[PDB]
């Protein structure tokens, strides 16, 4: 059978993170304090599962787009997938360069079937730690392909909804997202992986704050799955 | 705790 992605090529493949921490005075936006923490670990958790892991700091929303774009435009021919990890401020299918927006749309757009070849019928991963939207969770006690195909979202939180970072230990999302990496991916297909981490975000992490509005929220994180095939780190 |  062929139920999961072929992923013995001789490349796993490239692990692009852009980290924007520092935003240009201008557009108003906070630091991203902790976020370093948050590459880190992202880098160390993908150089572990033998991906060729490029950091990228502080970039324009220029720098992203050109940046997306050269990477689409390598040969990936000996590469079995792509990952992007997204760390900023965002809202709506939107996230920040330091200087203002990019359209998600934009940046994945470079790697549809029909734009970039070597990468068709390859596992395209997009991970995403920014807000969707300002919405809090109060919780509750307890043969052609289509272009879109191959495509995984991995978003920190629901749609509409804020992203929780702590300025100290990083973003629930991705010091989640590593650990189950780290635990797992020897063992449980990706889906799986990620189910696992939307329970510890869900069930280990409420926001503690002065402002009422802030204090006492939740967090689950959502899964878009355009995949036609299981996906396996291992093989 | 901060949001992004």
């Amino acid at each position: 059978l062929d139920n999961s992605y072929k992923m013995d090529y001789p490349e796993m493949g490239l692990c692009i993170i852009i980290n924007n921490k520092n935003f240009h005075k201008s557009t108003g936006m906070t630091s991203r304090s902790g976020t370093d923490v948050d590459a880190a670990n992202l880098r160390e958790t993908f150089r572990n599962l033998k991906y060729e892991v490029r950091n990228k700091n502080d970039l324009t929303r220029e720098e992203i787009v050109e940046l997306m774009r050269d990477v689409s435009k390598e040969d990936h021919s000996k590469r079995s997938s792509f990952v992007c990890v997204l760390l900023s401020h965002g809202e709506a299918g939107i996230i920040f360069g330091t200087n203002g927006p990019v359209d998600l749309k934009k940046i994945t757009n470079f790697f549809r079937g029909d734009r970039c070849r070597s990468l068709t019928g390859k596992p395209k991963l997009f991970i995403i730690q920014a807000c969707r939207g300002t919405e809090l969770d109060c919780g509750i006690e307890t043969h052609k392909i289509p272009v879109e195909a191959d495509f995984l979202y991995a978003y920190s939180t629901a749609p509409g909804y804020y992203s929780w970072r702590n300025s100290k230990d990083g973003s629930w999302f991705i010091q989640s997202l590593c650990a189950m990496l780290k635990q797992y991916a020897d063992k449980l297909e990706f889906m799986h992986i990620l189910t696992r981490v939307n329970r510890k975000v869900a069930t280990e992490f409420e926001s503690f704050s002065f402002d009422a509005t802030f204090h006492a929220k939740k967090q689950i994180p959502c899964i878009v799955s355009m995949l036609t095939k299981e996906l396996y780190f291992y093989h | 705790d901060e949001v992004d």
